[PDB]
């Protein structure tokens, strides 16, 4: 996760616009595929009583 | 002199007064304030560039390590606004800035430099701003609301009452800056001044003037006057000052030359102090008694030993007299106290004052602002000056000093940034003289305490806080800083701005969706205030001071528009011609005023600089010159409003429509209803669907086609020029010679939007009105939106209605509309509603988007295609199927008996689970048009094959035939070179044009011109091979979806709703109604002549609610339809041009004063005939809101027509036919209709969904769970004695998850009981009870 | 009922009772006084006959109420 953390910030400036899985699956040599279950798991829960 | 496009039809215009200010663009507002703030601007003023300048550059721990600023750029955005509202993504603009990083060398302050790599680091998207004022932000287009909060300033406020119960008002003066230390002043009950510096302890409030370098002599006097009392060989002469005594006990003879003008014990009345002027005293030899009581400022020692005789501000008594007498003084001096006027405060405090001198004051300051710090002479000095003078620590806004300048009766509206010893001291005058009776306090609505922000300063400050976040960073990365290794963008983080200024723009009690259901709903949006959000005050802490109305809104906000209800005045809606000013506050336009003449120039005041002028009125007759009719004329000068003559006006209304807003300046004949009505007329007019047939207002106010035509609907021509093809879809204007480029001339081309979602689900729609071959002035309409109509302004339609009871359908409000009315479909709205259906990807597995389905036969599936979408066009209903959708599900997990029937027939049981987005249970459709958006890690499947390859066709069309203009237009520059130095003129159409490049000519620079124009065919060619090449790549590229879905099916229901007992309908005066029995045609009653009357009110209504202004427009619209009717009959009978020439011509001029003559003498014979049929439908009418159509004139409007004067036509009832006694009034009356349909309110529901903490009823889709049975409601129940029904109401039908289900088997199985058990609310509320150390249990007997 | 017609009511009960208060001030009903409640001063004939039985002179009357406009 931490990986993904710096390598998003530098790509974040280094393509301009914003990364995509397809790419960070080449600047990180990861199999393209645990970066995307990296990113499905990596996020806090919500507190369940949200005031919305 | 009118266009030919306004000839369609020419809107009958009273209206007495001349438009001398034209209405400014509506929204002035939203543009101009985004325009401010997203530009490069050479100057360090608002903008980006302010909060650059402010936080950068950034220096290191003093390490010779920076980061300084260059300029910045806003790269064009990737997806255009279009193609962000189908895919998702935020209108933005990626930003880029020049950052340099410079590093200086150690051994050096400004030695020489080591670096200053230079590089362009990205951050953050600021969304950029529509045409319209209207970003977008997730695809839908939202709208940031101005905001309206305190100015930073002075205020001098009271706190009046309630304190102290002696009644005793306070008058405190609180001096707020933009940045710094608070300061304030308030008096004590007991009188005494006090100050207090930020919200911290009282003091004793001359220690900040000790503290300022002043001593007891100055401080009096300062705070006061002088009267010198001499001693003149006999017993204690006083200087008389004749003005001194007005109002004041007379304890002794007031005689003068040994003569007696005023006697002891009385009062000194004016005259007494009018007879002392005129008899010349001014030194009056009173006893030794008025001394005994006076107060002493300087001070005195016994001059031959240096010994304090009299400190400063004591109070003199006789001994003390006597102790000075013996030390050779004359003079003495003494404060002029009174208990009205000149009242003693500051000595007093001096009284309270434990301090005694200038360093035990700031030492007391120290300990005030903070406890334990010991006090120190330069502790003291630094903190003192570091409150109220340090540049650094503290700082008024130049608006701060503006307003502290003209809150004190100052000179400069601007100058310096901190405060000062003056500054000080005139807010301490001010405070005292307001408590002496002259002088006034400034009440907090007041405008020129409320100033706008708005889209740019608003998202300037959240940029402002973006930077200061990131400059921490930027600060700590330089702590570690290596001097040239890391480039000027490892430092910074894009992410952090951005975080802001999304959290902004999408999340903010600001931007809002725009109330896009009525183009004078997003008029009347995007021009609004607020006074609630983040900065301003909330309903909880303020509160009842803020919901007023106050004299200082007389054009600068709309009193009549206001949203009813939880929180009336704090959206509080701009006027018409209100702007805001050059540092915020509001201003409105005024005309200005010459010795006695109304000049034409309008001159722009904001609120503070008003109240010194003297305004006239607007609906003053003036004298066709600029005098005014009279000598003496109604004005307003300081909120009182009253007569003046007529050389003491300064300035006058711009015009009689100024007070209001865009929203209430549309109902003709305001001015005859009670506020609150046109508060709630304008605020359901505001709410009017989009009809089918937008028709017109039958009775208007002038600025309907200003609110059409500046709000972004109507398609609005950028150049006059012919119109070449029309089309359902898109309008080809060529434009003329002389609005046309000198280079690739071309021609323009509007590509309308058909039909489409709007945030409120209904149909925002685009229809040509200028048919083929047909001209066009510049600025003009082509193509009418939703509820325009020529460019008119019409949100609902006009009918048929009679004032009369008709057997109590309309009761209370409700209304009675005939069929006549609802078979037309003429209130027929169409809502296009919006199903997705994701498909998601779980732990078991990938969702299917399959068209194989378990347990649906062909039966619903006849409607689907080969893949799982619906066709474009199956009219779904409710509850049919629009995409097939399984998820796998295995562990079957087969039960007993069923288990056995799956043996007796053998039916393999499925491992898939049915989820197919179906329709919701009730609309009724037909499914306009499916998008299918794929993460890009999928297979795209067979249909969306379809619809990329569709797609593709449509913009290869689109591109295609914008490549041909465009090599037109650089066909006709090379014929511009050729056309100047031998231009063979016939010789070039022959041939083809294509074969043009190669024509000859001499080999002078017009031959080079030749091969350079080449060179731009050649590269228009490439260019839009590539161009084509994006958009190929747009389309043909994955979506980047959220996480972890596989492919979203958007799928866009249009239902068309008609009309139904319940739909909401209103005019526009605020008279609401519940049409409630759509009535056959027969049953209605009917005029004499024939037709039935469409609607039928009540006339219950029209007293009780003095909105008598409907009644008005009835009469003016029955006139209106009078005129219509007879060139109906002019034009049916087919008469000629000439006839219809002068009856057109009468109903044009008609009678009195008015701005409006035409003369159709001008008018060709045949624009007379398009303009007629244009007016068969009824001859629109104008009527200026403050200024409209008195009676007689609708009157004698009337007899152009045929009706009776009276306005009030005998009906025959249709049941009986037999003649209602006491005529009834029939006219026609646009009413709009309300979008609070029933069938969106209607809601049923027996066993849904239920919750997941506490087994309670909730559902979703429309609510889709039982009605709140709340408290009250119990209160009910147990009120009548009935128990049964509580115990099963919140028991078997709600809670006991066990009671439930047994009551619905005893329902299904025929046995009304019950079997309550308990709640598992009360369950929980044990656990929870018990999780805490209690032990709570039931005992068991 | 609507929601407009509670809002009348109650402006109706505004102005009235602040108009009646400003009418009970007002006397209209003579005690003839002569000279001041607190000065002694002679009451003119022309304050006397606008404002019957009104207990003080001019100058009294606007510095009570300078007094008060402060309330209290
Ligand atoms: C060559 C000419 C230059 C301008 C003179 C080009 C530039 C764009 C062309 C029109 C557009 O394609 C729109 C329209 C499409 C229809 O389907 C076919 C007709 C239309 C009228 C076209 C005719 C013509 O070809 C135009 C005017
Ligand atoms: C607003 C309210 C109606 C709302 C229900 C009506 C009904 C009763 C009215 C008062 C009483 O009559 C007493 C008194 C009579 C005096 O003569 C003039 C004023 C007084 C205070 C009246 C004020 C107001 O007019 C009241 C409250
Ligand atoms: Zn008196």
């Amino acid at each position: 996760i931490n990986k993904l953390n710096r390598i998003s910030r530098q790509m974040l400036q280094e393509m301009g616009r914003e990364p995509t899985p397809e790419e960070l699956a080449e600047r990180m040599l990861m199999p393209e595929d645990k970066i995307r279950k990296v990113l499905k798991i990596a996020k806090e829960p919500i507190s369940m009583e949200t005031p919305i | 002199v009118y266009s030919y496009t306004e000839k369609k039809r020419i809107r009958k215009d009273f209206g007495k007064r001349p438009q001398v200010l034209d209405v400014p663009y509506l929204l002035s507002i939203q543009l101009d304030s985004f325009q401010k703030f997203i530009e490069q601007d050479p100057e360090g003023q608002y903008g980006l560039e302010a909060a650059f300048r402010s936080v950068f550059p950034i220096q290191s721990y003093s390490g010779n390590s920076e980061l300084q600023y260059v300029s910045y750029r806003l790269g064009e955005p990737v997806f255009d606004v279009q193609e962000c509202q189908i895919r998702g993504v935020t209108y933005s603009a990626p930003l880029r800035v020049k950052l340099r990083l410079v590093i200086y060398e150690r051994e050096a302050p400004e030695g020489t430099v080591k670096d200053i790599k230079e590089q362009e680091v990205y951050m953050g998207e600021i969304p950029l701003m529509t045409d319209n004022g209207t970003f977008v932000i997730n695809g839908t287009e939202r709208v940031i609301v101005s905001q309206l909060h305190r100015s930073p300033g002075v205020f001098f406020d009271s706190d009046k009452g309630k304190t102290h119960s002696s009644g005793k008002v306070l008058y405190n003066a609180r001096i707020i800056p933009y940045r710094g230390s608070w300061l304030d002043f308030e008096f004590d009950p007991k009188d005494n001044l006090f100050v207090r510096i930020d919200r911290r302890r009282k003091l004793p409030a001359t220690i900040i003037l000790r503290a300022l370098n002043y001593t007891t002599e100055q401080i009096l006097d300062l705070f006061f006057e002088k009267v010198i009392f001499e001693i003149r060989d006999n017993k204690l002469q006083m200087e008389l000052v004749p003005e001194r005594l007005r109002g004041e006990t007379a304890s002794f003879d007031i005689e003068a030359n040994g003569k007696v003008y005023v006697e002891k014990g009385r009062r000194i009345t004016a005259r007494h102090i009018r007879q002392l002027e005129k008899d010349d005293v001014k030194l009056i030899e009173v006893p030794v008694e008025y001394i005994a009581g006076k107060v002493v400022a300087k001070d005195y020692i016994d001059e031959s030993t240096g010994e304090l005789i009299c400190a400063a501000n004591m109070e003199l008594s006789l001994d003390l007299l006597a102790k000075l007498s013996q030390s050779g003084h004359k003079r003495i001096e003494t404060l002029f106290t009174n208990d009205l006027d000149h009242g003693p405060y500051i000595s007093e405090t001096l009284r309270v004052d434990p301090t005694n001198d200038r360093l035990s004051a700031l030492v007391e300051i120290y300990r005030m602002m903070r406890p334990g710090e010991p006090p120190t002479r330069e502790a003291a000095e630094s903190l003192f000056e570091n409150l109220f003078f340090s540049e650094d620590r503290y700082d008024l806004s130049a608006v701060g000093r503006m307003k502290f300048n003209r809150s004190l009766l100052r000179e400069e509206i601007e100058g310096s940034g901190i405060l000062s010893k003056d500054d000080i001291i005139d807010v301490m005058k001010k405070l005292i003289d307001i408590r002496n009776g002259k002088g006034e306090v400034d009440d907090i609505d007041h405008l020129g305490n409320r100033r706008i922000r708005s889209v740019g300063e608003m998202a300037e400050n959240q940029f402002r806080v973006g930077l200061v976040r990131v400059e921490r960073a930027v600060k700590e990365r330089l702590s570690l800083g290596d001097l040239d290794t890391l480039m000027p963008q490892d430092m910074i983080n894009a992410k952090p701005i951005s975080a802001a200024v999304k959290e902004f723009f999408g999340s903010s009690q600001l931007s809002q969706f725009m109330d896009q259901n009525n183009p004078l709903s997003e008029i009347t949006h995007k021009r609004r205030i607020s006074a609630l959000g983040p900065g301003g005050l909330t309903r909880e802490r303020a509160g009842f001071e803020v919901r007023d109305v106050h004299p200082t809104h007389y054009g600068r906000v709309c009193p009549i528009e206001t949203p009813e209800g939880p929180n009336i005045g704090l959206i509080n809606s701009l006027s018409v011609y209100a702007q805001t000013n050059e540092y915020g506050f509001l201003e409105t336009p005024y005309r200005k005023v010459t010795d006695g003449v109304v000049t034409d120039e309008i001159h722009y005041l904001s609120a503070i600089e008003e109240g010194n002028y003297v305004i006239a009125q607007a609906n003053s007759n003036l004298d066709e010159e600029g005098h005014f009719v009279e000598d003496l004329v109604t004005c307003r000068s300081k909120g009182e409003s009253s007569l003046f003559s007529r050389d003491q006006v300064d300035y006058m209304d711009v015009s009689t429509q100024q007070v209001v807003s865009v929203g209430a300046s549309l109902i003709p004949f305001l001015e005859h209803d009670d506020a609150n009505r046109a508060l709630m007329g304008a605020n359901m007019q505001r709410q009017a669907v989009p009809t089918l047939r937008a028709d017109k207002p039958l009775v208007g106010t002038g600025m309907e086609r200003a609110v059409a035509v500046d709000s972004g609907v109507t398609a609005v021509a950028k150049r006059g020029g012919v119109v070449q093809y029309v089309d359902a879809s898109r309008i080809v204007i060529k434009v003329n010679e002389d609005e046309m480029y000198p280079g690739e001339a071309g021609i323009d081309i509007y590509n309308l939007t058909k039909y489409t979602r709007s945030n409120q689900n209904t149909c925002i729609n685009q229809m040509p009105c200028v048919s083929l071959g047909e001209p066009v002035e510049r600025g003009d309409v082509l193509a009418d939106g939703p509820s325009t109509d020529l460019g008119e302004l019409a949100l609902g339609q006009n009918m048929r209605v009679a004032f009369m009871p008709w057997n109590g359908y309309n009761f209370e409000d409700s209304i009675l509309v005939s069929e006549r009315v609802v078979q037309e479909d003429r209130f027929t709205t169409i809502h296009i509603q919006e199903l997705a259906c994701v498909s998601r990807d779980t732990k078991l597995g990938p969702e299917e988007i399959t068209a194989d389905i378990p347990n649906v036969g062909e039966a619903a599936l006849s409607k689907l295609d080969e893949s799982g979408i619906v066709y474009i066009g199956a009219e779904v209903t409710g509850g049919d199927i629009l995409v097939g959708k399984v998820t796998p599900k295995g562990e079957t997990q087969l039960t007993p008996e069923e288990k056995l029937l799956r043996a007796i027939f053998g039916e393999k049981a499925s491992d898939v689970k049915d989820s197919s987005l179906r329709v919701p249970n009730g609309v009724s459709g037909t499914v306009i048009d499916v998008q299918v958006f794929t993460r890009d890690g999928v297979e795209k499947d067979k249909r969306a094959l379809e619809i990329e390859e569709m797609q593709l066709k449509q913009a290869k069309k689109d591109l295609s035939e914008e490549l041909q203009i465009l090599e037109a237009g650089l066909f006709s520059r090379i014929r511009a070179v050729l056309v100047a130095g031998g231009v063979e003129a016939e010789k070039l159409d022959k041939l083809p044009r294509d074969r043009w490049l190669e024509l000859g000519l001499t080999d002078e620079e017009k031959q080079n011109q030749l091969e350079q124009l080449a060179e731009q065919y050649d590269e228009l060619k490439h260019e839009f091979e590539k161009k084509l090449e994006a958009k190929r790549r747009k389309i043909t590229q994955g979506d980047d979806l959220a996480p972890g879905v596989l492919k979203i099916v958007k799928v866009y229901l249009a239902v068309k709703r008609r009309i139904q007992p319940g739909d909401k309908m209103a005019g526009r005066h605020g008279n609401k109604g519940v049409i409630s029995k759509i009535n056959p045609i027969e049953d209605m009653p009917y005029d004499e002549n024939g037709t039935p009357v469409d609607i039928v009110l009540n006339p219950l209504g029209v007293p009780s609610r003095m909105n008598i202004g409907q009644i008005l427009e009835t009469h003016l619209g029955m006139a209106a339809k009078g005129i219509g009717d007879k060139i109906n009959a002019m034009l049916k009978q087919q008469q000629e041009v000439a006839k219809l020439r002068e009856f057109i011509q009468r109903a044009y001029d008609l009678g009195a004063d008015v701005r409006q003559k035409v003369d159709l003498s001008t008018f060709s014979d045949e624009e007379v005939m398009r303009l007629a049929e244009n007016l068969r439908k009824g001859m629109p009418i104008a009527t200026p809101v403050f200024d409209g159509a008195k009676e007689a004139e609708i009157k004698e409007l009337l007899k152009l027509g045929d009706l009776p004067t009276s306005g009030q036509i005998r009906l025959y009832d249709g049941r009986t036919g037999e003649q209602f006694e006491r005529p009834v009034t029939v006219g026609y009356m646009y009413m709009l209709k309300l979008n609070h349909l029933v069938d969106d309110k209607m809601h049923a529901r027996s066993t849904g969904s239920y919750s997941l903490v506490t087994q309670q009823p909730l559902g979703g889709k429309a609510q889709f769970g039982g009605q709140r049975f709340g408290e009250m409601e119990v209160w009910a129940l147990e009120a009548y004695g009935a128990a049964y029904t509580l115990q099963e109401m919140l028991t078997v039908k709600s809670d006991d998850v066990n009671g439930r289900t047994k009551m619905y088997k005893n329902i299904v199985d025929g046995n009304h009981q019950m079997e309550p058990g308990m709640p598992e609310s009360f369950n929980v509320l044990l656990k929870e009870i018990r999780s805490l150390g209690i032990n709570i249990e039931l005992e068991d007997e | 009922s609507d929601e407009a017609d509670e809002a009348y009511s109650v402006t109706e009960q505004l102005t009235m009772t602040g108009i009646n208060r400003i009418r009970q001030k007002i006397n209209a009903h003579g005690i003839p006084v002569y000279l001041c409640e607190a000065c002694g001063n002679p009451i003119p004939e022309a304050r006397r006959k606008i404002f019957p039985g009104v207990t003080l002179c001019v100058e009294c009357q606007a510095y009570q109420e300078r007094q008060r406009k402060h309330y209290a």
